[PDB]
Parts: C-alpha cells; structure tokens; sequence
RNA sequence: AUCAACGGAUAAAAGUUACCCCGGGGAUAACAGGCUGAUCUCCCCCGAGAGUCCAUAUCGGCGGGGAGGUUUGGCACCUCGAUGUCGGCUCGUCGCAUCCUGGGGCUGAAGAAGGUCCCAAGGGUUGGGCUGUUCGCCCAUUAAAGCGGCACGCGAGCUG
RNA sequence: GAGUGACGAUGCGCCGAAAAUGAUCGGGGCUCAAGUGAUCUACCGAAGCUAUGGAUUCAACUCGCGAAGCGAGUUGUCUGGUAGGGGAGCGUUCAGUCCGCGGAGAAGCCAUACCGGAAGGAGUGGUGGAGCCGACUGAAGUGCGGAUGCCGGCAUGAGU
RNA sequence: GCGAGAGCUAACUUCCGUAGCCGAGAGGGAAACAACCCAGACCAUCAGCUAAGGUCCCUAAAUGAUCGCUCAGUGGUUAA
RNA sequence: AACCGAACCUGGAGAUAGCUAGUUCUCCCCGAAAUGUAUUGAGGUACAGCCUCGGAUGUUGACCAUGUCCUGUAGAGCAC
RNA sequence: UGUUAUGGCGUGCCUAUUGAAGCAUGAGCCGGCGACUUAGACCUGACGUGCGAGCUUAAGUUGAAAAACGGAGGCGGAGC
C-alpha cells in the first residue's frame, strides 16, 4: 500500500501525531511502501485524512 | 539558474554553484532548453539535440553577508557569518 | 540581471465611455495607466500610457444612477461638514465621475498620485480634440 | 515582477499567464519557467514562438 | 487535644488610627472607559375587553418578539512610578425616539379648538423664588419653554 | 368564451430595521455579476515540499596513534524557542615562560571596501612621542542600554 | 471547539473536564488582528510544486466554462 | 533651630526587606511549568509532577490490531 | 564606496505579563563608575592527577633569591 503525508500534524490530536510517527513519516510529502496487515492497515485508517492512500 | 543553465549566450564568463572539477579546463556540457544561435528559434528536447560546452575558470567564495536574527522582549539576538561557494564558467558551446 | 528602463516613449490613447458600464471602463483605463502590456514592464516607475476619455457624460450605470450611487465629499472640520451628491446629480461635473472611479483603482502613493496627471476626461465627442495635438491611437473597451 | 511581464506579453498575442504557462507545461519539452520574462521583454519574435507552441499543446 | 483555624506557630494574647508611615498591587475596589444588557428606556406582534353600537378614532388584560446603551448593576480587561470627582459658569457641536415652527394620513375630523400616527433635525427652545443641588415643586410668560450623546462634554478654561 | 381557485412544502429576495465627529462591503467599483446553488479544469500563492550548493547534532561504517579518546573522511539523520540544564570558545587586566618589536616612530586615538561561523582579528594610511604585540600556562576588582542607577561634560525648552 | 455546573442556555464572565494553539511560534491567509484556517523558520539562490486562501482594478493569478436562481446593492445589520 | 502621633548627629548597620527595580561577550544542543497535596497558607514555601546533564539497563516505550475482563454516560424506558 | 529618487515591506528598546507600538514602567544625550563573590583542615557530586587495601598530614621546627621535616589527628577497614 503506497502512503504519502499530505497534511501537517500541527493542530492534530496527540495520538494522530503519534501514529504518523509509527508509520515512519516525518515531513509532508514523505511517501513509503506499506504492509497489508490489520495493525499496519489500522494505523493508516487512524490518520486516513492526513494521508494520500493509493491501493 | 537552479544549477545547469541553457539559452543562446555569446560566450560569457558567468558564476554558478560549485562544480567539483578543480582548477582550469575541467569542461562541462549543458542540455540547452531554448536557442537563437543561428536565428533558428528552437525549444525543449528539440533543443536537447544541441549541447553547450563551457570551461571551468575559477572556484570561489561569495561576498561576506551576515545572518542577523532578532525577536523582541524574548532576549533573542543571533549573529552568524555566511559566504556562498561558487564556480565561474566560460561558455564556448555549439 | 532582469531588464532595465527606457522612458522616451509617451503613448497617448483615446477611449470612449459611451454605454460602457463605469467600473468596467474604469478597469481598462486604470490598467493602461499603470502598465498592462507594460513597455519595460518594471513597477519602480511610471511606464503606463496617457488615457484621453470622451463622452464622459454618456457613461452607463446599472440599477442606480438616481438611487444609491452617492459621491460622499466630507469637507473641513465636520461642523456637520458632510456634503453628498447622487450620481444623476453629476449632471454638474460628469468629468469627475470617471476621474473618481479611475483614481480609486490606482495606487495611493507619491507615484500613484502622479498617475492621475495622465488621465484626461472630456464630456463631448468630436470636440474634445483639445489634448489631441500629439498621437491619439483609439482603443475600444471590449 | 516576472509573472507580471509574462501575461503582459501573453496578452499581447491574445493569451494570458494562466493559459500560456499551462500550454508550456503540456508541451513537457518546455521547462523554461525561469528567464521566460527576458524572452517576453527583449525578444518579441522569439516570445511569439513560445505563445504559438503553448496554444498548440492546449488545443 | 472542640490543639474544631481539625498537617495542629508560644505554656502564655484584644482593639483603634481622620495624626498616621514604608514596601507593593491596576494581581484588587471607588471614577471613567470596555464586554454584557438582567434592570432601565423605547418600539413592534396578537386582540381579551373599554369605546351607545363597532377590537384597532383613541385606549390594549394575560401573554409574546426586538431595538437602544442615557440607569442600577454584573464582570474586573488598560490605567494605583496618579486617567481630578457632583453642581454652577463658559463654550460648543452631534443623534432623533421632534418640544415649537414646515408637509401629510386617519379621526368618535361641521367650524374653531384638538387626539393619534407618518415624513421632517433648518433655525428656535424665556426670566425669576426655594435648594450645593442634577432633578423637582412654585411665580410670571411663551410658538415652544424637547429628550439624550460627547471621560454622567468642558478645572494645564473659571468657580469650589 | 377559456383554465380558475384554496391550503400547504421548499430556493432566493421584501417589509419589520431609530443613536450621538464623516462616511464606506478594506476601497474603487459590480447585476452589460466582480452576487449566489451545483459541476469542471487552469493558474497564483508560505520560511510547508522540491532543486543546487554549504555548515551543525547525534549515530553507525573507514583510518591516523603504545591505548581509551579526539582528529579528519563518506552515508543517513538532525538543527523555532522563554525559564532552565549542557557544550565549544572571543575579549580585558595582572603574573610566569618563550619569541620578538620600537624615537628610520610604542601604546592610545582617527579612517578604511580585508579576514574569520560568532564574540572578534589583520593590512594600509593619519595622529601621537615611549613604551609594547604574539604564543603557552596561571590568577581575577574581567565584558553594561537600562537600575526615578553614581560622577562629569554637554544638549532641549530659547534668544524664550 | 466539545462536555457540564454557577450566571439571565448574559459577559473578552466564572469554575471543572477534554483536544488544540498562544504562552515560548517566525512564515502565508483572515483589510488591520496572541488565539481561528494553513503551516513548525540550520544558512545561501534574481530556480520549481503546493496548502489555507485566492484569480475585475488597487493586488500575485480565468473579466474561466456549463446549467440555474436573485434586481434587493439583497449580497455588504437580528427576531416575533 | 524652614517636614515632630516622639528632635538632631554619630554609631549597632551591609538591621530586616516572602516586595519593586537592575543583573553586562559569543555560538552550539536539548528544553519546561502556570498542575496535585500540605502550609497563620493563598503573588511566599516543602514534596511530587513536568526539563536537562552523566551513568546503568538496554527494547521494556509509542501508535495500531486481535483476544479478554471492567463501567451505567448518551440514547431510551417506566418495572422502583 | 558615498549619496539620492521611486517602489515593496515594516507596530522603538527594556521590564512586567494571560496578553506591550502600546495612551502601562524606566530613560535628555554621551563618556567613565556600576551587580552571583569571598571564607571554611565545613558537607555532597563531577572531572582530573598521586599513591592504593590503604591514603593523608595539623599546629609547629628547621631552612628559604627553595623546600624539607613534623603521624597529634583525620578518612576507608562490620554490622545490628
Ligand atoms: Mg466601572
Ligand atoms: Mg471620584
Ligand atoms: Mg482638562
Ligand atoms: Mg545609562
Ligand atoms: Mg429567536
Ligand atoms: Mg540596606
Ligand atoms: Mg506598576
């Protein structure tokens, strides 16, 4: 699953900032290839709105 | 420009970002994005058919600027020096 | 490195207000006066054309001429020094109706103020040829 | 200042900045962007060529 | 051990200051401004009923909806290394929710005299007796003797 | 001789809609939409992301060196900041040691476009007229814009 | 902002809970404007893409395209 | 003896001052708190919470998923 | 390098604060003066050196363009 940070963590709740950290994203634009497992899929759903998700 | 120029120029000695190839000669080739060197008005990739040659002239340091930063009533004052590293290149090219 | 200045070029232009809605005519003038297609294109100085206006009297106005469109000149210390004309009431000085729309759309600085000197308004048609001894290239609105 | 000198010339040939730059984007080949205003200011003949090229890649 | 002021200062303890003093506080009150608008001022909806009869010429029970910011407040935001405070006088200017004049509609408007509402801020809006008075009551007039804002307008302008 | 009427729903608009220095949606001006519902691209736009160069923090991976430990060296990574904590240094006086300098011109003063990542430090000229840089180590009465700060000189108010 | 009490389902009010920002946060936007929207500034560039916001003229960029609505300047003061 | 709710001068004396002011070169790294309990306490202070530096441990921390237990709010209901 | 015109941008400094261009505080200007120190055979921690299961001396004595002597005493060494 291709993930990219499109929105800033500033002004977003602690947990959502903590999730974006767990996904390995540090800057807006940071894109990475991601695992298709309940835990990794769950993190991505938890910051769904801050990310541009491919497939 | 954003390092690695272009355009029809008449063989001038312009200054750009550092080029690694030390001393004189070194020789550099540039893609070219537009030209009028022969009245032919050609642009983009069709300009890539052509390539400008330029010789490295001098490696240098820019004029001394001072980084001054200040925030009121928060006792914040910062003075730090700066000099921008460059490369002078004499254009020759096709 | 970007391109520098040339001034020895003052271009005169004739614009007709007839039936043109004020604001829409104003925009055109205000733009040619500052720099639209711009000669050297630089903002540091006055590059704009000179705009002569004809038939100032016949300028168009929508829902309100007699209504709402109110000029509001408010005089020296306000010992009730609050004077106000209607737009129909500018059957007095119509050459001002264009002027106040144009200056209104121009910068307000030292240079800006020197810009109104380039706007020459006249209420007639074939007769306003006063400030028309130099060139006078005619430009229609749209 | 550059953007200003651009749709000043783009409009001179019946175009505009929004439109002219979109064409030069569509004709990928054009990556000019920087010093596209010098062409507009100093070389009109050459600037037309770019307006013509943009009009094509768009329509 | 009502060490109950309950983590309990000494075994052992009240007042007063306009004769007051120092260190501070706009961390906190009085004035004024600010936010609010309960209270206050005004306007509007409805129509019980009053009006010989007829709700609406006038008046409007019980109830309802707003406006204003002139009252008493609420709150405590700049000002406590100082923003002088009532009333008079002097000098003005502004709002109109108009006291007089000006124009109108309705009238339970014959006329004359009016009532009420609409438009209207151009000018005008008296002199005294009582009280520090603002106010208010009174005398004598008047076209009328308006209501409110301007730090409850105005003390580097005067009074006190 | 042709459709005509009553309830309701809902979009946008109308009345209701009076405040004190001069008015206004920021203005100009806009319905010949520059208002407003729905849709669609395109461009502008930040210190955000990117390009190119360069420095720092930590970390692992090389090698200098009798060993840590610290140099350099790539690659990744970091670097908004008040109280505060930690690190590396600049500058002044005095001292000890070394190296020197000076009447063919010391310090101090004055000017300056040069250097260093900063505190800072040189070159040159001018003035001065007899003392004095640089380095290593030691020690402090060691760095000022504030304190209604202290001393002194000189301004403003004013040719009042 | 949300969840409550006090208050008049007043206050730029007070007092808890909770999330964010300011405090200690520069930069764009909101005319101006600690806080709201966007976004967290290592330094240099007369390069490029975007966000929130924008694209008549002041003022960067469509006086864009289609079907509609509103003629009151409504837009650019609230109610029965 | 030109300021008397207790004169003046010198000393104790650098009284005390939970208060006001002031606190001076540079760059680099991290970076708070205005909360809890107690207090003749309430603009003071103790301990904790939160910062930083050195050391030890060295994945125990963070987010997300699955499993499992706990709860009487929102809604709702009328059996008390 | 000095100066100048026009254009863009642009709310002195310090202090005190939730919040300062603030019509809150301070300051006429310049020069100089001017605020975290010193003591203690005191306690506790870092770093460094010397010896090391041991480590040190105090007063003093003797020399001194200079240091030697002096184990009285002090600390580790066993706790409850
Ligand atoms: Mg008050
Ligand atoms: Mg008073
Ligand atoms: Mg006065
Ligand atoms: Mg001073
Ligand atoms: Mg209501
Ligand atoms: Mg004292
Ligand atoms: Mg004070």
């Amino acid at each position: 699953m291709k993930i990219k940070l499109v929105r800033s963590v500033i002004g977003r709740p602690g947990n959502q900032v903590k999730t974006v950290q767990a996904l390995g994203l540090r800057k807006i634009g940071d894109s990475r290839e991601v695992s298709d497992t309940p835990a990794v899929r769950g993190m991505v759903k938890t910051v769904k709105h801050l990310l541009e998700v491919q497939e | 420009i954003q390092t690695g120029g272009k355009q029809y120029r008449v063989s001038e000695g312009d200054v750009i970002r550092v080029e690694s190839l030390q001393g004189e000669a070194g020789d550099k080739v540039e893609l070219k994005a537009l030209f009028v060197g022969g009245e032919q008005t050609v642009f983009g990739e069709d300009a890539g058919k052509y390539t400008v040659q330029a010789e490295v002239v001098e490696h240098g340091r820019g004029k001394k600027i001072y980084i001054r930063k200040y925030k009121s009533g928060v006792q914040y004052r910062r003075r730090t020096g700066h000099r921008q590293n460059f490369t002078a290149i004499k254009i020759l090219g096709i | 490195k970007t391109y520098i200045p040339k001034n020895d070029e003052q271009n005169w232009v004739v614009v007709d207000a007839s039936g043109v809605p004020l604001g829409r005519l104003a925009t055109l003038i205000a733009s040619r006066i500052r720099g639209k297609h711009r000669p050297d294109f630089t903002p540091n100085m006055i590059q704009g054309d000179f705009v002569v206006v004809i038939n100032a009297a016949q300028v168009a106005l929508t829902g309100k001429k007699l209504d709402d469109k109110v000029y509001t000149r408010y005089t020296g210390y306000q010992g009730g020094l609050k004077t106000e004309t209607a737009r129909e009431a500018l059957s007095k000085h119509p050459e001002r109706v264009i002027e106040h729309a144009v200056f209104g759309m121009l910068p307000k600085g030292r240079q800006g103020r020197a810009m109104h000197t380039r706007l020459k308004v006249y209420a007639g048609e074939t007769h306003p040829h006063s400030a028309q001894k130099p060139q006078v290239l005619k430009t229609q609105p749209l | 200042l550059w953007i200003q000198r651009i749709n000043a010339g783009a409009r001179l040939h019946g175009m505009n900045y929004s439109t002219f730059i979109n064409g030069l984007k569509r004709a990928n080949i054009d990556l000019n962007r920087k010093v596209l205003a010098d062409i507009a200011a100093r070389e009109p003949e050459a600037f037309k060529a770019l307006v013509d090229a943009s009009r094509n890649a768009r329509q």
